[PDB]
């Protein structure tokens, strides 16, 4: 129908709240949920409806230091939450010490990525040991673990390092020629991207594949014109109204970001049906609680939320902000991303 | 021991074998972001959980105590991976996590961490035996599961175990054509054994996959896998391949089927055959066939194509 704007922008705020026991698996990944949330009302124009300053001191909580002797630098980056009973240090004093306590790749990002939504200027980010905590995760083949205890490791956290590396405007943070020799692997026979060689290719892979090159500014660089070719062949075969995953698996209003981004990044995105896109998403909404959901009559999440608004962004929702496909914010953060990579060469 | 649900139940903090230890709290700071309300039971067992890990006691009581905070949040990858560190400091016996892995999960098949701990105990044990069939049963419930086809193909490549899953992807493909996962897993499976390079196998797989086609004409998945297969070698070096397909289009026709003509025509316009401006039309005038009534959604996509089409061969 239409685009419940004001909803939505409530379902955000009380994502930023307190929620009920029933989403305690969530603990860990606090932060990817404030950053659909921040990210989310920012797409909507409406960060004024919280405290930046509070948020930043959170956010700066959750940053894990290099201690007094350094000896921790390989586990820098930020956690998902404070689940592990440090003691609340918004990047003040020195780190504290503890056997288990480390970053995670998917955190370090949102994390970053909600500071600059919300204005900060990465003062107090401790560049280096980022960079060094992201290094310290990448494997043979080029891939990324998300933590330094190991966990799976697969384009997701490629895609994560790339923004990491993009955000703090220095590369170190990888070894970009095994990177890309991944995400060359990871092409399918059915031309799109997987997760990993031989796997079933995926949108979802297959956006990381490709916005991870857009960022490192390889794209034209690592695949002929003939595999692009093939590979919009791939993304653009994805519409059915809305988008799926896979072939032969029903839509999810995510995919409408996740191959409607890579569409855009590869220019074709312009020649896909809007009006079916939009219709389907919208078909998702809930008009009773706001966000959106995966499914028509199904129950909504901060992810679908974000991504739902994100796929309307590309094809300019009217009353949302134009998003940066490959790097997943806002024109109008990735443009104060831009002005702070300029002020910090001098 | 002590189930979270058992009348019996005692809060840790109500234990005498815990008396000596003091619980650790989780501060989110003055202003919490996205906090989670926890119930006594709870924030009771991970307060406790919190003052293990920040000591790294190495002890039989922890063990257990992971397993109860694994049963109030299996997405928690640090209790995990420290559950994996007591396994070994305690030389646990693994083949008794492996049945206890197995119901995790069973109950969360789609959880990152439950798998990731799979296969570190797969590797602890160098043992595979079990893999195939418990993957088989878990595709059983959800033949698509990315986690499971992921898993499976790690085992079968580290333990060299290929000698039957071209038949387990035969099996499949019966029970539904459709699955894109067993496509992907048969492409998997020859390419890592024979290869495509034996002319006999090449010529089974398209005509294997010709016979699918005819079963169900309208399956993204089979056209991916022949278009797939032979892409490379160059469309245009099977002559009988596109009058096979010609042939097909009277009945068994298909969005699919028009646009491997256009890509098999796109290959000869690529290897200056003979007839280029006859091909080329040939090529035009099944783009606009999809634009204007076979695949209509993606009207303004095909029609794009042509114009590449014209622009590159005239
Ligand atoms: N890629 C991908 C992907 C994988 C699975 C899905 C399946 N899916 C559909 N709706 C929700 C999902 C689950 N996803 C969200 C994206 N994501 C992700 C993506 C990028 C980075 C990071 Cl840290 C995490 C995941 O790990 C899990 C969708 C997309
Ligand atoms: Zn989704």
């Amino acid at each position: 129908l239409d685009f419940l704007r004001d909803r939505h922008v409530r379902f955000f705020q009380r994502c930023l709240q307190v929620l009920p026991e029933r989403y305690s698996s969530l603990e860990t990944s606090r932060l990817t949920i404030a950053f659909f949330a921040l990210s989310g009302l920012d797409m909507l124009d409406s960060l004024d409806v919280v405290n930046k300053d509070d948020i930043i001191e959170w956010i700066y909580s959750l940053q894990v230091l290099p201690t007094e002797d350094r000896s921790n630098l390989d586990r820098c980056g930020f956690r998902g939450s404070s689940y592990l009973g440090i003691p609340f240090n918004p990047s003040k004093n020195p780190g504290t010490a503890h056997p288990y306590d480390s970053g995670h790749i998917a955190m370090t990002y949102t994390g970053l990525s909600c500071l600059i939504i919300l204005g900060d200027d990465l003062s107090r980010v401790d560049k280096e040991a980022c960079l060094a905590g992201l290094r310290a995760l990448q494997l043979e083949d080029g891939s990324f673990c998300a933590v330094p205890e190991g966990s799976e490791n697969d384009m997701r956290f490629v895609y994560c390092a790339s923004c990491i590396c993009y955000m703090l405007n220095n590369w170190s943070g990888m070894d970009m020629k095994k990177a890309i020799s991944y995400i060359r692997r990871s092409m399918s026979y059915d031309n799109g991207l997987a997760q990993g060689a031989g796997l079933e290719s995926h949108g979802g892979s297959t956006f990381c594949g490709i916005a991870s090159l857009c960022l490192m500014g390889k794209l034209e660089e690592v695949f002929s014109e003939k595999e692009l070719n093939r590979i919009k062949r791939w993304c653009i075969m994805r519409q059915q109204n809305g988008y799926h995953g896979r072939p032969n698996k029903p839509v999810d209003t995510c995919y409408s970001f996740w191959v409607g981004a890579t569409l855009k990044l590869l220019k074709i995105f312009q020649y896909t049906n809007f009006e079916k896109n939009r219709n389907y998403i919208l078909s998702t909404q809930d008009r009773l609680v706001g966000g959106f959901a995966k499914w028509p009559d199904s129950h909504p999440d901060a992810l679908h939320a974000y991504f739902g608004i994100c796929g309307l962004s590309l094809m300019e929702e009217s009353g949302i902000c134009k998003v940066h496909p490959a790097l997943n914010v806002s024109t109008r953060t990735s443009e104060r991303l831009r002005d702070l990579h300029q002020s910090w060469k001098t | 021991f002590l189930s979270l649900d058992s009348p019996t139940y005692v809060l840790y903090r109500d234990r005498a074998e815990w008396a000596d230890i003091d619980p650790v709290p989780q501060n989110d700071g003055p202003s919490p972001v996205v906090q989670i309300i926890y119930s006594e039971k709870f924030r009771d067992v991970y307060d406790y959980f919190r003052a293990v890990l920040q000591r790294d006691e190495r002890s039989e009581r922890a063990f257990k105590l992971t397993r109860d905070a694994i049963e109030l949040n299996a997405a928690n990858y640090t209790v995990w991976h420290f559950r994996r560190v007591l396994l070994r400091s305690l030389q646990k016996d693994l083949q008794e996590e492996m049945n206890y892995i197995i119901a995790i999960i069973e109950e969360q098949p789609k959880n990152y961490q439950v798998w990731h701990h799979r296969r570190v105990l797969v590797e602890w044990l160098k043992d595979p035996s079990q893999e195939l069939e418990f993957i088989a049963d878990i595709l059983n419930q959800d033949a698509k599961n990315y986690h499971a086809w992921q898993h499976r193909q790690w085992v079968i490549q580290e333990f060299r175990l290929w000698d039957n899953e071209l038949q387990y992807v035969d099996q499949l493909l019966k029970e539904d054509v459709r699955n894109n996962s067993v496509w992907n897993q048969r492409h998997f499976v020859i390419s890592n054994t024979t290869g495509y390079s034996d002319r006999a196998v090449l010529e089974r797989e398209v005509q294997y996959t010709l016979e699918m086609i005819k079963l169900v004409p309208h399956n993204e998945s089979a056209w991916n896998y022949l278009k797939g297969i032979l892409q490379d070698r160059g469309l245009s070096r099977y002559p009988n391949l596109l009058n096979q397909l010609l042939d097909l289009q009277p009945s068994h026709s298909s969005p699919y089927l028009i646009a491997f003509l256009v890509d098999i025509y796109e290959d000869m316009l690529e290897n200056q055959c003979d007839n280029k401006e006859d091909i080329l039309n040939k090529a035009l005038e099944l783009c606009e066939i999809l634009a204007k009534e076979k695949d209509t959604i993606r009207k303004e996509y095909w029609r794009y194509i042509g114009r590449s089409l014209q622009s590159k061969h005239s």
